[PDB]
RNA sequence: GGUGGAGCCUGGGAGUGAGGGCGCGAGCGAUAACGUCCGCGUCCGAGCGCGGGAACAACCGAGACCGCCAGCUAAGGCCCC
RNA sequence: GUGCGUAAUAGCUCACUGGUCGAGUGGCGCCGCGCCGAAAAUGAUCGGGGCUUAAGCCCAGCGCCGAAGCUGCGGGUCUG
RNA sequence: GGGCGGUCGCCUCCUAAAAGGUAACGGAGGCGCCCAAAGGUCCCCUCAGGCGGGACGGAAAUCCGCCGGAGAGCGCAAGG
RNA sequence: UCCCCCGUGCCCAUAGCGGCGUGGAACCACCCGUUCCCAUUCCGAACACGGAAGUGAAACGCGCCAGCGCCGAUGGUACUGGGCGGGCGACCGCCUGGGAGAGUAGGUCGGUGCGGGGG
């Protein structure tokens, strides 16, 4: 006659950080995800739980487009 | 059957079908125009004229359209239409739902079962001068265990056949005893 | 009475009653219709009541036609129990209708038999529930 | 160039941040208030949120 | 359906592809997301010996001149369908280096 | 565009961490509570200062610096109090 | 065979229809306002008196009353 | 309301109102670990099922061909 | 300044699936062997090597077929910021913008780059 089950875990807090448009630094994750909704394109890279980040500088553009996956792509500055 | 047409130009129709004006549109290969009928007279002819009938719509350009309807939108709890869609049919073996019905004692009709699976004779394309306006079906002997249709002998005269299925087809079901 | 033998979980939410049918308007199966005007819910109990009271007023000819199913559990403490700790007990399943949505449909009975049978159903159910004839405003092209 | 005249005939009390913070893009706080505004389209689109608020006439 | 696809990393920016059909050889060296073929040797284009396997010497010495003379160093090396034996067109001029 | 008791940084100084009503999106409850707990906004709290709703904090209008034997209006009314 | 009436009979009324008459007559499907359903504990009432081509209800129109709101004027304070 | 009962930390889904967050003695479940490979690099292959068969074979052991684009698997509950 | 074929791409099922053609002078595939560099929990099937006497059957390209699959228009509501009301409640009505998902017509069995071979 109790309560079976009430508990619930802290979150984690991921989502999309930095989107298109945005001029950002070398180091700035594009986005926090779980698994790995976005691919990486040109100076992207990935870590250990999914996590890709700008490997240079510059305006960064997504979905260069489908069939694999959806795509991120920091474009440098010229 | 001869219906009067009118024309929309964008309009705010919701509140034009207030007075019994429901709009509409007519194609058959180009020209989306936006028409609006009459609730009564398009209530009234619909009474009886049902998918299989061509209804011809005048028009204020002079013109006789032999359309027909596409879909009714229920006003889903009020039971009215809101828009009906027109088809005009030109040069072209165009589709076709024509209500079939049956006719014979059903199944020994003391032993009778309720032949409800009606589903509108699923489909027929046809070329506008070979449309029919009535197809029969009778029920000659079908007693509740044996003897369906399974539309094996569903070879109506002439133009066309059920193009690809044969599955859906009026069956006899028992009746619901105490 | 009638229950789902299967489910992913056993208790759910309750909702809104909002949206004016989500299907089921066009009756496609029989010649009459009871189509509802309120929004309620629809126990199991009043299943049953409905559906006695068919096969009990005519007889030897006519298949009844249901298109109700219950799949929400109606969730009710036992009585005498303070606020909070969990929800109550599962009781009987209940199912959602919308307004203008069709469920009960008599079939092989006549005009003069089925106005009466569905007004005999009709007051088994706590909504107005208004009759609709086999009319041409199916959803065929 | 047409100009553009609003006259504040309802007051903000009971409307949210977004109308009574809205307002202040404006510069007007009482009612019956009026003065001249450009036809710019965020100033029209200020115009078209607060349009319950002020009747619109253009100069 | 088969494919190995090692051409999917792309760490590098600039490839040298190469196709080994059963008659003979050809390579080719591709820029990456841009679609435009700098400089290519084939054989029976320029028709360098007969046998299939010692093509890969005078092609490699041949595809290196003109890779040089391209003006092109810093390339790289595709392995899509085949493996790394057999022909090897191994060089000393350019990047690659294998 | 937006000069506004708008913002941004530093330092000093408190108070608050029992909230509640209303409309919507919800959970528990029984699609019960002027019932409990969130979010989106407002109001009361802190505007029991004003007019209407007979009387009443959150229903509507309105944001009271003071004074005048001046007008125009918002909600609500025009048979008499 | 429409309802009675009979254990069943018998019988009374008929669905169907002939006239001397007489110019309108029934079933419906919506729709606005209504009636019953509607019985609790000190004295009843919509605030009250009263209100029926309204002093209720629906669509309108021209005015007026109506705040410490805004302007007419005077005076003080704070900021720029 | 307190006591009795249940819970006290972490993870998964929903509630949770399409950024993030978000409560209740709200619903459904797991954890206090394990792998010298169940790790890194390099090189090959594509799964589970269904159909037609077999020599035993449950309709599931092992083998062949076709269909099958991810309904299998990814140590462990759930999600990606 | 063009057609055919081969590599390598971008469009992300209007590109596929299934059926019917068609092509090897020219590439490519098939084929004949394994003798060495190589390999197989086993086998030259797939990787590898000599070839190349025979072939386009299979696979591969091009062309056709709309049903199989997919894409999918104008209206019309559902829904909803925002504002105004009704119902004792469950929940509805109007205006201003916005605007789906199904279904219907219809479309398609490809479109467009770069580098090579032959005429
Ligand atoms: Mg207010
Ligand atoms: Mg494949
Ligand atoms: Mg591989
Ligand atoms: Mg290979
Ligand atoms: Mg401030
Ligand atoms: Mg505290
Ligand atoms: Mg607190
Ligand atoms: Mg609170
Ligand atoms: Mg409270
Ligand atoms: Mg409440
Ligand atoms: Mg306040
Ligand atoms: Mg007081
Ligand atoms: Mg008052
Ligand atoms: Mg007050
Ligand atoms: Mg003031
Ligand atoms: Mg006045
Ligand atoms: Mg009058
Ligand atoms: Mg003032
Ligand atoms: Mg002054
Ligand atoms: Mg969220
Ligand atoms: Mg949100
Ligand atoms: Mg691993
Ligand atoms: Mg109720």
């Amino acid at each position: 006659g109790s309560t079976r089950n009430g508990r619930d875990s802290q979150a984690k807090r991921l989502g999309v950080k930095r989107y298109e448009g945005q001029v950002v630094r070398a180091g700035n994750i594009l986005v926090r995800q779980r698994g790995t909704r976005f691919k990486p394109g040109k100076n992207v890279g990935m870590g250990r739980d999914f996590t890709l980040f700008a490997l240079v500088d510059g305006v960064v553009e997504f979905q260069d487009r489908g069939r694999l996956g959806r795509y991120v792509h920091v474009r440098p500055l010229a | 059957y001869r219906l009067k047409a009118y024309y929309r130009e964008g309009e705010k129709p919701s509140a034009l079908r207030r007075a019994g004006k429901l709009p509409g549109v007519m194609y058959n290969r180009h020209l989306n125009r936006k028409v609006y009928v009459d609730l009564v007279e398009f209530d009234k002819v619909f009474r009886q004229a049902s998918i299989h009938h061509v209804i011809v719509l005048e028009l204020p350009d002079g013109q006789s359209l032999p359309t027909l309807v596409r879909q009714v939108n229920l006003d889903k709890r009020r039971r009215r239409p809101e828009h009906v869609d027109f088809f005009v049919l030109s040069d072209e073996p165009v589709e076709m739902y024509v209500p079939l019905r049956f006719v014979g004692t059903p199944a020994g009709v003391r032993a009778g079962g309720v032949l409800q699976e009606i589903h509108r004779d699923i489909l027929v394309k046809v070329s506008p001068r070979n449309i029919p306006e009535f197809i029969e079906v009778d029920v000659s002997g079908l007693e509740i265990g044996d003897s369906l249709h399974a539309s094996d002998l569903k070879l109506p005269p002439g133009v066309e056949l059920a193009v690809s299925p044969e599955e859906t087809i009026a069956a006899v079901v028992p009746p619901e005893d105490v | 009475m009638l229950m789902p033998r299967r489910m992913k979980y056993r208790k759910q939410q309750r909702g809104r009653l909002k949206g004016a049918t989500k299907g089921g308007d066009y009756v496609a199966f029989g010649d009459y219709g009871l189509v509802a005007l309120e929004p309620a819910w629809i126990t199991a109990q009043q299943i049953e009541a409905a559906r006695v009271a068919m096969v009990r007023h005519f007889r030897r000819g006519g298949k009844i036609f249901i298109r109700i199913f219950p799949d929400k559990p109606y969730t009710k403490k036992p009585l005498e129990v303070r606020m909070g700790k969990g929800k109550g007990n599962v009781e009987g399943y209940v199912a959602v209708v919308k307004p203008g949505r069709v469920m009960f449909e008599v079939a092989g009975v006549t005009e003069e038999q089925a106005m009466e049978a569905l007004r005999i159903a009709g007051h088994k159910l706590p909504i107005k529930t208004k009759i609709v004839r086999r009319d041409a405003y199916d959803e065929a092209q | 160039m047409p100009r553009l005249k609003v006259k504040l005939v309802k007051s903000p009390i009971g409307y949210p941040k977004d109308q009574k913070a809205a307002l202040k893009a404006l510069g007007l706080r009482r009612l019956q208030q009026e003065r001249v505004l450009e036809d710019t389209p965020a100033i029209r689109g200020n115009v078209e949120k607060v349009a319950h608020l002020v009747r619109v006439e253009v100069v | 359906k088969f494919r190995v696809r090692n051409r999917i990393k792309r760490t590098g920016r600039l490839r040298l592809s190469v196709f080994r059909s059963l008659k003979h050889i050809y390579a080719q060296i591709i820029d990456d997301e841009k679609g435009v073929t700098l400089v290519s040797a084939s054989s029976l284009a320029l028709k360098l010996k007969g046998n299939k396997t010692e093509v890969a010497r005078q092609v490699g010495r041949a595809l290196a001149e003109k890779a040089l003379a391209l003006g092109i160093k810093q390339v790289a090396f595709d392995r899509g369908p085949y493996k790394y034996h057999g022909r090897v067109k191994a060089l000393a001029e350019g990047a690659r280096e294998g």
